[PDB]
C-alpha cells in the first residue's frame, strides 16, 4: 500500500500488498462478491470479508477502490456497522451491554414508552432490510421487526 | 398370583445378603455398589440410581431417595433377574 | 398426511376404504369368520 | 349442560395432552413433532397419537425405534428432493400397494 | 457408518425391512452404564452418648417459611384448610394397579 | 431551529446532516436557516 | 484450483444442518437380511417374554398385552366367555425387538386372543340442552352398551 | 432501647463499652430520631391540615369532614389518600 | 424395569436440576427453554396436575445480549398504585439496577398464567455471574446447550482459517488507507 511518515520531513512510501486469490470460481462477475459467488450468502458475522473491506480504523473504503457494485457496497457498510456495534472488530478501533444485529446507533434512539394497539404496534427493528434478500435455509423468513 | 411382585408375596429382610449368597454359590465375584446416576443430593427430594457390578459388568440397577435404599432396591432387582421373576418375564400359559 | 395419502392414492383419511378399515375386526378362535360388520 | 359440552372439551383436551407428550418424547430424541408424525404416515405406520403417547411413556425403546425410523424417512425424503432425478426411491420410502 | 439417532443413551437401534417389504423389523438391545462412567459409593468419655432429641417448636410463620425453603414451594400449600374441604376429601379413593 | 417535515436548503452554505436519528439543515453563515426534521 | 461453484466458508454459505450420507442400497439390503435373520432366530429360540401389541379394534387402537382388560363401547354379538381372535395387529413388540406392520401385520406372523368376559351397560349419561330467555330446556338419558374383553395371549411365529 | 448504627470498619468499638455525652463536641451537627407524640385517632383537620367547611350559612352536619375523596370515573379510592387515622 | 412400586414411582416423578448459561445468549431463548423445563413440558409423563416441574439454574445473566436496539427500545413498565406510581425504565436501566430482572421477567411472562407460576418461579434459580452456591453445584445435572453460537469475533480466528479464506479484491498500489 502507501503510507506517509512524519519526522520537518514527511514521506510517502510503498509497502507490500496482497493480490487477488488466483482462480475465482466465477471470473465473469463484475464485483468481487459476484466473482466469488457470495451475493446472498454472507451476514454480519463474516468479519473475515468485512475486515477485508474496511479501513484499519474501522471506516469503510470507497466503491471505486473496492470495485464493489452499489448494492453490495451498501450491504457491506450495514454489515460493518452491525459488527462494530456487536463488538466483532476489536482491533479496528477509532483514534457495558452486549449487542448483536443492532441496526440503529444505540445513542440516537428513544425508548418505546407507548407501544401501540396490536393492530398498530410500534415494532423494534432487528437486522437490516438490505440483508432481507439473503438465502433463508429455513421455512420461515427473517423477522426484521420484533 | 397374577398381578403381584415377588417381594410383595415373599417378604425378605436382607436382599444384599441373599444376593451375595447366591453369587457365592454360583461362583460369581461379590457385587460392588456404585453411584450410576444422581440428582439432587443436598435437597429433601434426592434421586439415586445405584448399580451393582460384578467383574466390571453391570448386573443390577435400582432407584431410591437415599443411597442405602437405592442399594437395597438394586439388590432386589438383582435377585429378581437371577431368580427369573422379572416384570417382563413370559406370562403364565393357560 | 392427507396430501401424501392423496398422492399415493390411499384416500386422505386412513379410515377410508383401506384394508385397515375394511378388514374384519375379529374372528372366532377356531377359525370361523365373524358375521359382517354393520358399517 | 356443562357435562355435555364437557364431553366435547374432554375429547379435545385429551388429544392436546397426547400431542404434548409426543412432542416431549420427540424433543427428547432430537426430533420435532411434525417431522415424527409426517414421517410415520409416510412410512405407513398408522399408530394414532394415543398409542404413540402410550409408547412414549411406557416403551422408551420402541419409541426410540419409531423416532429413528421417522428420522431415517426424513433423510430419505431430503436425499430424494436433493437428487431430483430417477435415483432408487429408498428402502423405507417404498409404498406397499393394495388392490 | 450411518445411524438415524445417536446410539449411546437408551438402546442400540437397528431398523430393517423384510424381503417382501411388508413389515419393518426393529432390533433394540438396551445400553448398559459403563463401570468407568459410574462413580464410587459415598462414605463423651465418661457419660452416655445421650440421644440428641431437641425439637424446637417454631410458630406458624417461621415453620412455613422453613418448609417452603426446604421443598421449593410457596406458603399457600402449607397453610391449613377448612372443615368443608377436609370432609369433602375422599378418604377411600379408588385404586387400580 | 425550525421544525419542518420537508427540509429545504436556502443558501449555498446550508448542509443536510443526519444527527440523533433526524435530518437537520445547518447553515453557518445564515443561522436562521437551521431546520429540524420532525 | 477452485471449482466453478465453490463458495468460501461463511456463516450461511452452507446449510446449518450437518451433511448426511445414506448407506448404499446393496450393503443395506444385506444388513437388513442379517438383522431380520437375527430377530427370526430370537423368535425361534424364544428369547422374549411379555409381548405387547397395538391392535385396531372398534375404530380404536388399543395397546394390549397378555392377561389384559379392554372396554368396547358397543355390543359384539358374542356370548360371554367366548374366545375370539383379534387380527388387525398394527404393532407387536417385546423387549429387545419390535415388529411393525405396513400398516397391518401378517395373520400368519401374529395372533391376538381375546375372551368376551362381560356384556354390560354404561352408567347413565345426561344430555341436557338449555337456551336462555327462549324457554329452551331438554333432558335425555342414554346408556351405551359395553363389552369387556380379556386379552389372553399374544403369540408370534417365525416368519420373517 | 437498643439502636443500630451503621459504622465503617475503622470505628468498631468493643461490645460492653460505655458511651457518654462528650462523644460529641460543641459547634457540631447531629440528626435526632425519636417516636413522636401520639395523638390517637384524628380527623383530616388535625391530621392533614384540611380547611374544612364553613360553620354557619346553612351547613348541615359537616364542619370537620373530608369532602370528595376521589372522582366518579375512578370506581375506587386511590392508595395513599389523606383520610383520618392514627396520628 | 423390575423395580418396586414406590422406587419406580419416585424414579419417574423425581426432579432434575438443569444448568443453563447466559454469556451473550438472548434472554427470550433462555426463557423459552427455561419455561419448558420449569413447566415440565419436556417429560412424556407431563400433566398439569402432576407437579412435574424441574429446577433450572441460569448463570451469567449479567452478560445477556439483546438483538437490535432492545437495550434502549424495550421499556419495562410497573406501577406503585399511589397516584404517580407509574414507572417506566428502559431495559438498560433495569439491567444496571438488577442483573437478573430481565431474565426473571421474561420467564415469568412465558410461564402459564395460573397459580402454579409462583411455584415454578421458586424452582427457578438465577445468578448474575459465574459463582453458584456449593449446594446447587452438587445438585446440578445436565448443562443444556446454549441457543446461540457466539459468532466468534475477528481476533480469535486462527491463521489457518484466516488464510483459508480467499482474498476477494486486489487494491491499487498507491492507495493510502
Ligand atoms: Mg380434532
Ligand atoms: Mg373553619
Ligand atoms: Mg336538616
Ligand atoms: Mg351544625
Ligand atoms: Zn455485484
Ligand atoms: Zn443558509
Amino acid at each position: 500500500f502507501r503510507e506517509v511518515v512524519e519526522t520537518t520531513i514527511i514521506e510517502g512510501r510503498i509497502t507490500a500488498t496482497p493480490k487477488e486469490s488466483p482462480n475465482p470460481p466465477n471470473p465473469s462477475g463484475q464485483c468481487p462478491i459476484c466473482r466469488w459467488n457470495l451475493k446472498h450468502k454472507y451476514n454480519y458475522d463474516d468479519v473475515l470479508l468485512l475486515s477485508q473491506f474496511i479501513r484499519p480504523h474501522g471506516g469503510m473504503l470507497p466503491r471505486k477502490i473496492t470495485g464493489l457494485c452499489q448494492e453490495e457496497h451498501r450491504k457491506i457498510e450495514e454489515c460493518v456497522k452491525m459488527a462494530h456495534r456487536a463488538g466483532l472488530l476489536p482491533n479496528h478501533r477509532p483514534r457495558q451491554l452486549n449487542r448483536y444485529l443492532t441496526r440503529w446507533a444505540p445513542g440516537s434512539v428513544k425508548p418505546i414508552y407507548k407501544k401501540g394497539p396490536r393492530w398498530n404496534r410500534v415494532r423494534m427493528p432487528v437486522g437490516s432490510p438490505l440483508l432481507r434478500d439473503n438465502v433463508c435455509y429455513s421455512r420461515t423468513p427473517w423477522k426484521l421487526y420484533h | 398370583m397374577t398381578g403381584k411382585e415377588l417381594f410383595e408375596m415373599w417378604k425378605i429382610i436382607n436382599p444384599m445378603g441373599l444376593l451375595v449368597e447366591e453369587l457365592k454359590k454360583r461362583n460369581v465375584s461379590a457385587p460392588e455398589s456404585r453411584l450410576t446416576r444422581q440428582s439432587g443430593g443436598t435437597t429433601a427430594l434426592p434421586l439415586y440410581f445405584v448399580g451393582l457390578y460384578c467383574d466390571k459388568k453391570l448386573i443390577a440397577e435400582g432407584p431410591g431417595e437415599t443411597v442405602l435404599v437405592a442399594e437395597e432396591e438394586a439388590a432386589r432387582v438383582a435377585l429378581r433377574k437371577l431368580y427369573g421373576f422379572t416384570e417382563n418375564r413370559r406370562p403364565w400359559n393357560y | 398426511g392427507g396430501q401424501w395419502r392423496l398422492q399415493q392414492g390411499l384416500a386422505a383419511n386412513p379410515s377410508g376404504y383401506g384394508p385397515l378399515t375394511e378388514l374384519p375386526d375379529w374372528s372366532y378362535a377356531d377359525g370361523r369368520p365373524a358375521p359382517p360388520m354393520k358399517g | 349442560v356443562k357435562c355435555t359440552k364437557a364431553r366435547y372439551l374432554k375429547k379435545k383436551n385429551m388429544r392436546t395432552l397426547w400431542i404434548n407428550r409426543i412432542t416431549a418424547a420427540s424433543q427428547e430424541h432430537g426430533l420435532k413433532y411434525p417431522a415424527l408424525i409426517g414421517n410415520l404416515v409416510k412410512c405407513q405406520v398408522e399408530l394414532n397419537r394415543k398409542v404413540l403417547a402410550d409408547l412414549a411413556i411406557y416403551e422408551p425403546k420402541t419409541f426410540k425405534s419409531l423416532a429413528a425410523l421417522a428420522s431415517r424417512r426424513r433423510h430419505e425424503g431430503f436425499a430424494a428432493a436433493l437428487g431430483d432425478g430417477k435415483e432408487p426411491e429408498g428402502i423405507f420410502s417404498r409404498v406397499v400397494q393394495y388392490h | 457408518t450411518y445411524s438415524p439417532l445417536p446410539d449411546d443413551y437408551n438402546c442400540n437401534v437397528e431398523l430393517a425391512l423384510t424381503s417382501d417389504g411388508r413389515t419393518i423389523v426393529c432390533y433394540h438391545p438396551s445400553v448398559d452404564i459403563p463401570y468407568e462412567h459410574t462413580k464410587p459409593i459415598p462414605r463423651d468419655q465418661v457419660l452416655k452418648t445421650r440421644l440428641e432429641e431437641k425439637v424446637e417448636h417454631l410458630e406458624e410463620g417461621p415453620m412455613i417459611e422453613q418448609l417452603s425453603k426446604m421443598f421449593f414451594t410457596t406458603k399457600h400449600r402449607w397453610y391449613p384448610h377448612g372443615r368443608y374441604h377436609r370432609c369433602r376429601k375422599n378418604l377411600n379413593p379408588p385404586k387400580d394397579r | 431551529f425550525k421544525n419542518k417535515t420537508v427540509l429545504k436548503k436556502r443558501c449555498k452554505d446550508c448542509y443536510l446532516v443526519k444527527r440523533r436519528g433526524r435530518w437537520y439543515v445547518y447553515c453557518k453563515t445564515h443561522p436562521r436557516h437551521k431546520q429540524r426534521q420532525m | 484450483s477452485y471449482l466453478p461453484g465453490y463458495v468460501p466458508k461463511t456463516s450461511l454459505s452452507s446449510p446449518p444442518w450437518p451433511e448426511v450420507v445414506l448407506p448404499d442400497p446393496v450393503e443395506e439390503t444385506r444388513h437388513h437380511a442379517e438383522v431380520v435373520k437375527k430377530v427370526n432366530e430370537m423368535i425361534v429360540t424364544g428369547q422374549y417374554g411379555r409381548l405387547f401389541a397395538v391392535v385396531h379394534f372398534a375404530s380404536r387402537q388399543w395397546k394390549v398385552t397378555s392377561e389384559d382388560l379392554i372396554l368396547i363401547g358397543n355390543e359384539l354379538d358374542l356370548a360371554c366367555g367366548e374366545r375370539i381372535r383379534l387380527e388387525k395387529v398394527l404393532l407387536v413388540g417385546a423387549d429387545n425387538f419390535t415388529l411393525l406392520g405396513k400398516p397391518l401385520l401378517g395373520k400368519d406372523l401374529v395372533r391376538v386372543e381375546a375372551t368376551v368376559i362381560e356384556k354390560t351397560e354404561s352408567w347413565p349419561r345426561i344430555i341436557m340442552r338449555f337456551r336462555k330467555r327462549k324457554n329452551f330446556k331438554k333432558k335425555r338419558i342414554v346408556t351405551t352398551p359395553q363389552t369387556v374383553l380379556r386379552i389372553n395371549s399374544i403369540e408370534i411365529a417365525p416368519c420373517l | 432501647t437498643v439502636k443500630i448504627f451503621n459504622i465503617t470498619d475503622n470505628a468498631a468499638i468493643k461490645p460492653g463499652t460505655p458511651l457518654y455525652a462528650a462523644h460529641f463536641r460543641p459547634g457540631q451537627y447531629v440528626d435526632v430520631t425519636a417516636k413522636t407524640i401520639g395523638k390517637g385517632f384524628q380527623g383530616v383537620m388535625k391530621r392533614w391540615g384540611f380547611k374544612g367547611q364553613p360553620a354557619t350559612h346553612g351547613q348541615t352536619k359537616t364542619h370537620r369532614r373530608p369532602g370528595a375523596v376521589a372522582t366518579g370515573d375512578i370506581g375506587r379510592v386511590w392508595p395513599g389518600t389523606k383520610m383520618p387515622g392514627k396520628m | 424395569s423390575s423395580f418396586s412400586r414406590a422406587p419406580q414411582q419416585w424414579a419417574t416423578f423425581a426432579r432434575i436440576w438443569y444448568l443453563l448459561d447466559g454469556k451473550m445468549q438472548p434472554p427470550g431463548k433462555l426463557a423459552a427453554m427455561a419455561s419448558i423445563r420449569l413447566q415440565g413440558l419436556h417429560k412424556p409423563v407431563y400433566h398439569a396436575l402432576s407437579d412435574c416441574g424441574d429446577h433450572v439454574v441460569i448463570m451469567n445473566t449479567r452478560h445477556i445480549a439483546f438483538s437490535g436496539n432492545k437495550w434502549e427500545q424495550k421499556v419495562y413498565s410497573s406501577h406503585t398504585g399511589y397516584p404517580g406510581g407509574f414507572r417506566q425504565v428502559t431495559a438498560a436501566q433495569l439491567h444496571l439496577r438488577d442483573p437478573v430482572a430481565i431474565v426473571k421477567l421474561a420467564i415469568y411472562g412465558m410461564l402459564p398464567k395460573n397459580l402454579h407460576r409462583r411455584t415454578m418461579m421458586e424452582r427457578l434459580h438465577l445468578f448474575p455471574d459465574e459463582y453458584i452456591p456449593e449446594d446447587i453445584l452438587k445438585n446440578l445435572v445436565e448443562e443444556l446447550p446454549q441457543p446461540r453460537k457466539i459468532p466468534k469475533r475477528l481476533d480469535e480466528y486462527t491463521q489457518e482459517e484466516i488464510d483459508a479464506f480467499p482474498r476477494l479484491w486486489t487494491p491499487p498500489e498507491d492507495y493510502r488507507l
